[PDB]
């Protein structure tokens, strides 16, 4: 047995499965088959540790993990002996997301919590964590993630049901409110921007009324078309999801312990894939 | 027990439920579908492969597709593209199984979607051109004839009119045999008529037409198959005064296509127009894959429109096959097809190739994005993502040797081997490797407490054989030094020769002070500068403040 996992993300090279569970430990099971071998138990956080996220190499790998308490502990190897570099402890509610940027933008850690805040946690070689806080919602921001489609945004999805496209300016190293999308009766849990290598981006607005509205754009600036994955109230409040890098298979997790892999056919409508 | 209600009220602040699951994507685009029993508490799922051809798993079939292609040194972007796809559909007819209308499908496009020509020049142009279409027709009618094999042989065995047997022999294209059975029915004049066939000529049509019409205004009782023999003779199997619908309820639509191409004039028309008039007459399914071959030989002229529509209606052709036709016949130009048809089918095909962990084969396919930025981002990204999958073959490693700048893939390689868990030998392989083309700043900070392993003359003079490369390559990323790497010019000439300061010592106390800033994350690297200082100034009576206390700089006291 393993206690209730709430995220287990892999490296950019696909090795260190980071199972962060309700036992308050991130158990780094470095993958060699079924010899997912425990290389470190990451004791630090003081509540159930919900999300992990790995940074792509440029320095190492820096695991940034987040939790109930408000602590995003900046985990970094010292010859595999992981410890926090520093602590980003700025967030006074249960922290939702943790999420590393491509190094087109910098090593920018994007942290949101449902205290309202989204900090662009800009990182430096002197081991500092630097917040550029906006408050994007006030019933809480339940995710924030970047938009590395071909550019430069993070999208928020939160508790007041709004889905706010924060497109680039970098006037300060936070982005300006371009637009605001709306179409739910319950909280936007997850905003899953398509990390595609083509011009199109989609945005599966995975929700707690169980309408996974994929707003379909045909471009960066394009229309926000309501072409929902599931166009009903699908059973149990929908958990975390991502778009494939290439193949556009919406892995729409439920809360019902099924992940509705639902690939794309060309018309912006959605057909099964497991 | 205390834990149970705790985590309940926490997860109702969170608005999570007590049952939870996630599966997310990774570096070979695969899932980590939580199920609750595992010690990683995932079941790492293969995402289903939508493309499962057994002859993708030959890497020499990757190499056949590179050789039927002219590789394009492109000038918007350095990454490879294709100047000319003359890709054959005979390159999978040697790896495929040979029984299947999968084999007949791929063969039909080998007669139609790759050329057929007559070898040597016949004297007039109209004649030369007719013999390309006649050669193509020999293969093509063999095809039509082969595939109506069982349905005709079934009715040969069965009880039949005498003239129903002559007609059916003629459907498998037998002429003499049909005449000999005519001969047996005591009909000599008839057997003359069966031995025109294989050939029409204009005078017999007018006589055959005149005779069917004599029958109409004549008496009662006719045979149907006798009427069919005159339909062949009229030159007009369907486009005469009767149209054959008795053989689309008993036989196929393919049994109909034999009748136009053999007794509906024998390529005095072009093929293309014959098969198009024959679509209009009889609806050739949008649901048979061998059907859609005919249909986009019929609609050669403006392929693109009818191709989009039938790609929704035939899924018993694979996404390989759909892509293959756009590639072959767009740089040949015979089928109108946009760039973006090739760009949508490239993404799709490459994406299924990735789910099978065939990323060499994915790469080659993503090269056929011939929109310029599209094969910037895709080529870049797919190499930088996975390295060992692209060194899994030598033919894989040729596609990175191709028009890709060694450079990309060594940059992928050493980005991967940059961790902090092996990092001494592989931060050397940014500089030794030289795709980053000088990047030894992080080698300063990986040779702080790694002069604390052993000091011996060529471990001493290892930091003056990777620090001479500082200047062999011009200043590039993280670089411009000779204060902080004028520490290790003179750390050597300090501990070798007793020195009365030559003032590169005076660069080096500054350099140790620069080096104290830098620790790039490791336990002590900003106190290892002490170690290297307190090794060496101490060759003049000079005490200066450390890079704490006075024995940390000098070891004089």
């Amino acid at each position: 047995h393993n206690e209730l996992i709430h995220d287990a993300v892999l490296d950019y090279y696909g090795k260190r499965l980071a199972t962060c569970s309700s036992d308050k430990t991130i158990k780094i099971f470095e993958v060699e088959g079924e010899t997912h071998k425990l290389i470190d138990t990451l004791t630090g956080h003081e509540g159930p540790v919900w999300r992990v996220d790995w940074a792509h190499p440029k320095f190492g790998t820096i695991l940034a993990s987040c939790s109930y308490d408000g602590k995003v502990l900046i985990w970094k190897e010292e010859n595999g002996r992981w410890s926090q570099i520093a602590v980003h402890a700025v967030h006074s509610a249960s922290v939702n997301s943790v999420q590393w940027a491509p190094h087109e933008y910098g090593p920018l850690l994007l942290v949101a919590s449902s205290d309202g805040k989204v900090s662009v946690v800009e990182f430096k070689e002197n081991g500092t964590t630097s917040p550029i806080i906006i408050d994007a919602h006030a019933i809480g921001v339940n995710s924030a993630s970047w938009a590395p489609a071909t550019s430069r945004k993070f999208v928020t999805g939160g508790a007041d049901n709004l889905v706010k496209i924060w497109k680039y300016n970098s006037d300060a190293q936070t982005y300006v409110l371009e637009s605001t999308l709306e179409g739910h009766s319950d909280w936007v849990r997850d905003v899953a921007w398509s990390p595609t290598v083509l011009l199109r981006s989609y945005l599966a607005s995975v929700s707690q009324d169980r309408t996974c509205i994929i707003w379909t754009q045909d471009n960066e600036q394009g229309p926000w078309k309501k072409t929902l994955l599931k166009e009903e109230k699908f059973p149990d409040v929908l958990w975390r999801a991502s778009w494939s890098l290439s193949g556009n298979v919406l892995a729409l997790s439920g809360g019902d312990n099924k992940v509705t892999l639902w690939k794309e056919n060309l018309e912006g409508k959605w057909e099964p894939a497991g | 027990n205390d834990e149970i209600d705790n985590a309940k009220l926490i997860m109702k602040e969170r608005r999570f439920t007590a049952s939870y699951t996630f599966a997310k994507f990774s570096t070979g685009s695969m899932l980590l579908t939580k199920d609750i029993v595992g010690k990683s508490g995932v079941s790492i799922k293969r995402l289903p492969t939508e493309l499962q051809r057994k002859f993708l798993f030959d890497d020499v079939y990757l190499d056949k597709e590179i050789e039927k292609v002219t590789i394009e040194a492109r000038k918007s972007n350095p990454y490879p593209q294709i100047s000319e796809s003359s890709l054959l559909f005979k390159d999978a007819l040697d790896y495929m199984e040979k029984t299947s209308s999968d084999y007949n499908l791929w063969k039909l496009s080998s007669i139609l979607f790759d050329p057929v020509s007559y070898p040597y020049k016949t004297d007039n142009d109209q004649v030369k051109m007719a013999l390309l279409k006649k050669e193509r027709h020999c293969r093509l009618t063999s095809w039509i004839v082969s595939q109506i094999g069982p349905e005709i042989e079934e009715k040969i065995r069965n009880s039949s009119n005498e003239i129903e047997q002559i007609f059916l022999y003629l459907l498998l294209n037998d002429v003499v045999r049909a005449s000999k059975l005519a001969i047996e029915s005591k009909n000599g004049h008839l057997s003359v008529l069966i031995s025109y066939l294989g050939s029409n000529d204009p005078r017999i049509r007018d006589l055959a037409e005149l005779q069917l019409q004599k029958w109409s205004t004549g008496g009662c009782s006719i045979d149907k198959n006798i009427s069919k023999i005159y339909k062949l003779l009229s030159g007009s199997p369907f486009e005469g005064l009767f149209s054959l619908k008795e053989l689309e309820s008993e036989f196929s639509w393919l049994c109909l296509l034999n009748l136009t191409l053999c007794y509906g004039q024998i390529d005095e028309y072009s093929l293309e127009s014959l098969v198009q008039s024959h679509l209009d007459k009889f609806s050739l399914p949008y649901d048979d894959p061998i059907g859609v071959i005919f249909q986009l030989y019929a609609a050669n002229e403006n392929t693109e429109k009818l191709y989009k529509e039938v790609r929704q209606r035939t899924n018993a052709l694979d996404v390989q096959f759909c892509w293959y036709l756009i590639q072959t016949l767009r740089f040949n130009g015979t089928r109108v097809f946009s760039k973006e048809t090739s760009d949508e089918a490239t993404f799709a095909f490459a994406a299924q190739l990735e789910f099978a962990q065939l990323h060499g084969h994915s790469l080659f396919v993503s090269c056929f994005l011939n929109d310029d930025k599209a094969a910037e981002d895709t080529i870049k990204r797919l190499v930088m993502r996975e390295i060992t999958l692209l060194r899994a073959s030598t033919n894989d490693h040729i596609l990175n040797r191709l028009k890709i700048p060694s450079q990309l893939i060594f940059n992928a390689q050493a980005l991967k081997d940059r961790y902090e868990g092996n990092y001494l030998s592989e931060v050397q392989n940014l500089l030794l490797g030289s795709s980053y083309d000088l990047a030894e700043m992080a080698i300063v900070t990986s040779l702080g407490p790694r002069l604390l392993l052993s000091n011996n003359p060529v471990q001493n003079n290892e930091l003056k054989t990777l620090r001479e490369i500082l200047n062999e390559f011009p200043d590039s990323e993280r670089d411009k030094w000779s204060v902080s790497i004028n520490v290790f010019e003179v750390y050597l000439k300090l501990v070798l020769d007793n020195v009365e300061t030559q003032e590169t010592i005076d660069s080096l106390i500054s350099g140790m002070k620069i080096f104290y800033d830098q620790y790039k994350h490791c336990r002590e690297v900003a106190a290892c500068c002490n170690v290297m200082s307190q090794e060496i100034v101490s060759k003049i009576l000079e005490k200066n403040n450390p890079s704490l206390g006075q024995p940390e700089k000098a070891y004089l006291r």
